């Protein structure tokens, strides 16, 4: 019917590859790989990708390609008792569009400020830097006070963030203007890129998702020439077979592969809903998983050879400088590293452009997925003015993200990252996989997969669809639900009330699923057996 | 000019425990790491662990994971390290010393007390 | 761990000669090596850190160099008050560790 397909198959492939990659393949994978096992981390990562990420990825991709509906309108034809998946996914996408875009705003501010022969973090001879200055080493004579900070750390904590004026999480300090202008610009770009649909989203992804790879290759070629750039490569490739015995390494690998491939979310499904019918969605899923793994691998290479160059110029044992867990690894350490190299300006520009284009495509994909979901759900009041209500959802994300644009917004973005995403999306994906496999029927799903492309998958894919991925997801949820994380940021410890607030925001999306199972039987009442058999049966087109 | 006080020796019986203090006099208490290090009778030095006086953080050795635990107090200007599971092989002189952040050299040491069994 | 191996615990010479000791590292260490002086009975005394920079309160007699794995701690014209068990400590990685040292004869 009116299914607006892509220009070419390579267009959808590039769009989904862009949705796959993000900052999390640069700031998270190398750090987690170094912490959990070192060089030997590749084995559990690849195992949990083969068993945990690729199966759910391909399952939801083929499901959305077959049924041709959004992540909310598909439950009418899959399992009407679980229509709250769409609403929970919209809530999670709102939380992400709120917190994640602040990283893009910071990167854009860094970019627009880096247009100077003297980088703003190569010397602290500025107004914001205080007497606690200790410039880059350049020698080993200088001693370091316990409170002494590098010029890039000072620039990141006082000027681009303005976090020194945060006297407590109970208040915010005030919304800054520079970060607000950068986020206004980036949201305007998002709105002018996702207004029409996949037709122009695919045209902008052609330069949005391909630009990170050329910058990554340039940075890798640079890292292949830096002095002492082999120490970091050796730390990245030094295996530790003893660390693999621990279960925390496997938990970290599973969490990383899940939040890198992003399976069972509702963007792959919304994209495949616009894909062709007889298209080979198996090869696409395979090549996307492979290219995401290879992108994470190359990003680990480049990041750790940069840290190795730093540990050669500075003191070695990169773990001494790689203490910041989060985006600070790209904002503090990498800034120092680029500042020490000659002609730092060009490399700063290309690196921050790589960050901003790694964020752009991911935000495009998420917002396009949620927009396609809400459009497929209400195609009468909406879908007549598609370019409308997109400005409305953009202003909604802006109003949700203004709380992160304050002076102490780093605490807010960390709280939203580590609490508003994990358990909610994991339980959502788990019960979605149960609905598609157990409730909807694994045999029926395999029959639809066979009829769609022309051949049914093997018994191994069925095992991964019915038992392996469910146990994987439930293992992750029971691991994350049994260890309340006392996370901190810049020595700002989070009290227990912050943990309660994070837990409340976390469940603020899952409860929408019981909402529908509660307020759906009010129109189809009756006995218990008739209701339990009417909730499971799908729609009859 | 800068002295590092310490506790006194004690004939500790096998099974009991003992803690040793330290006083950073001459330089500020909360601007450099207060490391601890051990050496047996006529043997080599063995690092015990690191402590952060500003936030009470610590980073102990892998040979003293549960064997030793350290605490600090910037109000009383002390460094209380707790030693448990004492024996004869682990009973010798201990040292308290200062160290800045990431040149990691031990500038000034205490007078040195021996925890003999 | 990163074991700190040095010369023999007795390799030394008489008074007024060129004393040179080495400190081999299991892992390649660029400059993260220090040198402490253990006078008989007392605490170790820091002399040189980063393998090429003598800490304050030092006579010009103490010297030292080296990089990668072998660090050359050289000193000539030794006096009667500079004979002590010189330990070799590294700044490389946690858990940090010291060396063995060497007695001075004669
Ligand atoms: C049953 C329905 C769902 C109930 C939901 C209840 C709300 C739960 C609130 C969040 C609970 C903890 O949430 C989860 O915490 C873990 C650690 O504990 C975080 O995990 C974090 O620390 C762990 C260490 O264990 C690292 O390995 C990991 O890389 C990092 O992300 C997750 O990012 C977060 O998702
Ligand atoms: I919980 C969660 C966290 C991350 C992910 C994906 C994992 C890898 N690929 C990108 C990322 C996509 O996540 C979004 C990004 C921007 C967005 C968005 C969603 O919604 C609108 O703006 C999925 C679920
Ligand atoms: C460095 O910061 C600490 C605490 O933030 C402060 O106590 C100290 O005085 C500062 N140093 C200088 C030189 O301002
Ligand atoms: C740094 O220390 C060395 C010690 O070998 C000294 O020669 C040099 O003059 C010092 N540089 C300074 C103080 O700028």
């Amino acid at each position: 019917g009116e299914r607006e397909t892509w220009g070419k198959k390579v267009d959808f492939l590039l769009s989904v590859i862009g949705y796959a990659v993000d900052l999390g393949n640069v700031w998270r994978f190398p750090y987690i790989c170094y912490q959990n096992g070192g060089g030997a981390f590749l084995l559990p990562y690849t195992i949990m990708a083969i068993f945990g990420g690729i199966p759910l990825f391909y399952m939801e991709l083929a499901l959305g390609q077959y049924h041709r509906n959004g992540c909310i309108s598909i439950w009418r034809k899959i399992c009407p008792i679980f229509k709250g998946i769409g609403y929970a996914i919209c809530i999670i996408a709102f939380y992400i569009a709120s917190y994640y875009n602040t990283i893009m705003a910071w990167a854009l501010y860094y970019l627009i400020s880096s247009f100077t022969d003297q980088l703003p973090w190569t010397s602290c001879k500025n107004s914001w830097n205080t007497g606690n200055c200790t410039n880059y080493f350049s020698e080993d004579n200088i001693t370091w006070t316990l409170h002494s900070t590098s010029p890039a750390e000072e620039f990141y904590t006082r000027h681009v963030l303005q976090i020194h004026r945060s006297k407590g999480l109970q208040d915010l300090g005030g919304i800054s203007w520079q970060l607000a202008l950068c986020i206004m610009l980036i949201f305007t770009v998002i709105y002018f890129s996702i207004w029409k649909g996949v037709k122009t989203s695919g045209k902008v992804v052609w330069v949005t998702a391909t630009f990170p790879y050329i910058i990554l290759s340039v940075l890798l070629v640079r890292g292949a020439t830096l002095p002492g750039a082999w120490r970091g490569v050796l730390f990245y490739l030094k295996p530790n077979w003893q660390k693999l015995l621990e279960t925390g390494v496997w938990i970290d690998a599973a969490a990383q592969i899940f939040f890198s491939l992003g399976p069972g979310f509702g963007v792959l499904l919304a994209f495949a809903s616009y894909n062709k019918f007889n298209n080979n969605c198996y090869q696409d899923a395979l090549v996307t998983s492979v290219v995401n793994c290879m992108t994470s691998f190359v990003s680990g290479f480049v990041i750790f050879t940069v840290l190795g160059y730093m540990a050669e110029m500075r003191n070695e044992d990169v773990s001494e400088v790689a203490k910041d867990a989060g985006p600070s690894l790209l904002f503090i350490t990498y800034a120092e590293a680029i500042a020490n190299m000659p002609a730092s300006t060009f490399f700063a520009i290309i690196f921050f452009l790589m960050l901003i284009t790694l964020g752009l495509d991911s935000t495009f994909a998420g917002l396009e997925g949620v927009i396609t979901a809400v459009l497929d759900e209400f195609p009468h009041v909406w879908a007549k003015r598609r370019e409308r209500f997109v400005l409305a959802v953009v202003i909604t994300c802006f109003f949700g993200s203004l709380v992160t644009l304050t002076f102490g917004g780093a605490y807010v973005v960390k709280l939203l990252e580590e609490y508003a995403t994990g358990p909610a999306v994991l339980t959502v994906a788990l019960i979605e996989a149960v609905a598609v496999s157990w409730f909807y029927g694994i045999t029926q799903f395999c029959r639809d997969v066979k009829e769609m492309l022309g051949f049914s998958p093997g018994w191994f894919w069925r095992i991964c669809w019915v038992a392996i991925s469910p146990l994987f997801l439930l293992f992750i949820i029971c691991s994350f639900l049994m260890s309340p994380p006392q996370l901190r940021l810049f020595q700002y410890n989070y009290p227990y009330w912050s943990i309660i607030l994070g837990y409340c925001i976390g469940t603020s999306s899952f409860i929408c699923i019981p909402t529908y199972i509660a307020y759906r039987l009010i129109i189809t009442p009756g006995t218990f057996k008739e209701r339990i058999i009417k909730s499971i049966t799908p729609e009859t087109p | 000019e800068v002295q590092l006080q310490q506790s006194g020796p004690e004939l500790v019986k096998p099974g009991a425990s003992v803690k040793i203090s330290c006083k950073a006099s001459g330089y500020t208490f909360t601007d450099y790491y207060m490391n601890w290090v051990k050496q047996s009778h006529g043997k080599s030095l063995e690092w015990i662990g690191n402590i952060n006086p500003n936030n009470g953080g610590t980073s102990y050795n892998q040979k003293f994971k549960g064997k030793a635990t350290l605490t600090v107090d910037k109000s009383s200007t002390t460094a209380y390290m707790e030693l448990r599971s004492l024996t004869s092989e682990d009973s010798a002189v201990y040292y308290c010393t200062r160290s800045p952040v990431r040149p990691y050299y031990f500038d000034y040491w205490g007078q040195g007390t021996t925890l003999t069994v | 761990d990163i074991v700190m191996t040095q010369s023999h615990k007795f390799m030394s010479t008489s008074v007024g000669d060129r004393v040179s000791i080495t400190c081999k590292a299991s892992q390649d260490v660029s400059t993260a090596v220090a040198w402490y002086q253990q006078k008989p009975g007392q605490s170790p005394k820091l002399l040189i850190y980063s393998a090429s920079y003598r800490y304050t309160g030092v006579p010009d007699r103490f010297t030292g160099s080296g990089s990668g794995t072998d660090f050359t701690f050289t000193i000539s014209s030794v006096q009667a008050e500079d004979l002590a068990v010189y330990y070799c400590q590294q700044h490389y990685s946690i858990p940090r560790t010291f060396g063995g040292g060497t007695k001075l004869e004669i």
